[PDB]
């Protein structure tokens, strides 16, 4: 797993410790999303992203990852019991 | 928190005022106002979440994620980095996206 600067900004304010992220990991896949970001969406380098990522957790407590980078690319607001998940998620598979 | 999940706030001094960072839902005018007091304070962005504000509710899409990893010497880099967040919030604004949360380096 990689994490950068802006998700480790985000843990404290969201609920989550490096543990947390971690131990729902290890738990298992439990979902499916895709990580399509324009080049404009990733300065300095502008690459870019768009491959397939799995979704670790429960609705309200989740982490979506990068399948090729291993990047964390989103984590949900543990701190916010109305959170709607991201429409591009899909569970169980 | 010392803010509320269910409201969309629309001044940027609600997210200062109200410890915000990376979890306050911000209307497109306060997202565009914590930018901007963002750099007049000397504060890097490091991320803006885009989605929709349901009425109450934040949906967030992952699509509409803006990151900038802070370079060592990022100082000088941050009107460049002001001008870039801003510039990534009104196109998400044409692209439909009515809410922001946003993740500066504290």
């Amino acid at each position: 797993l990689k994490i950068d600067q802006k998700i480790r900004g985000q843990m404290p304010e969201r609920g989550w410790t490096e543990d947390d992220i971690k131990n729902t990991v290890s738990n298992g896949a439990t979902g499916t999303s895709f990580d399509k970001r324009s080049p404009k969406k990733t300065p300095p380098d502008y690459l870019g992203r768009n491959d397939p990522a799995t979704v670790y957790g429960s609705p309200g407590k989740y982490v979506v990852v990068n399948d090729r980078t291993g990047e964390v690319t989103q984590i949900s607001d543990k701190t916010d019991p109305g959170w709607v998940d991201d429409s591009r998620i899909q569970w169980g598979n | 928190k010392l803010f509320e999940h269910t409201v969309l706030y629309d001044s940027g001094d609600a997210f200062f005022e109200l410890k915000g960072n990376a979890s306050m839902k911000l209307s497109p005018k306060a997202a565009i106002e914590v930018c901007n007091e963002a750099a007049k304070k000397g504060l890097w962005i490091l991320g803006i979440d885009g989605g929709h504000w349901l009425n109450p509710g934040f949906r967030i899409d992952s699509s509409a994620s803006w990151t900038y990893d802070m370079p060592e010497e990022y100082k000088s880099k941050i009107p460049e980095n002001n001008r870039l967040a801003i510039e990534n919030i009104k196109d998400d604004i044409e692209n439909g996206y009515t809410a922001f949360i946003i993740t500066l380096k504290m």
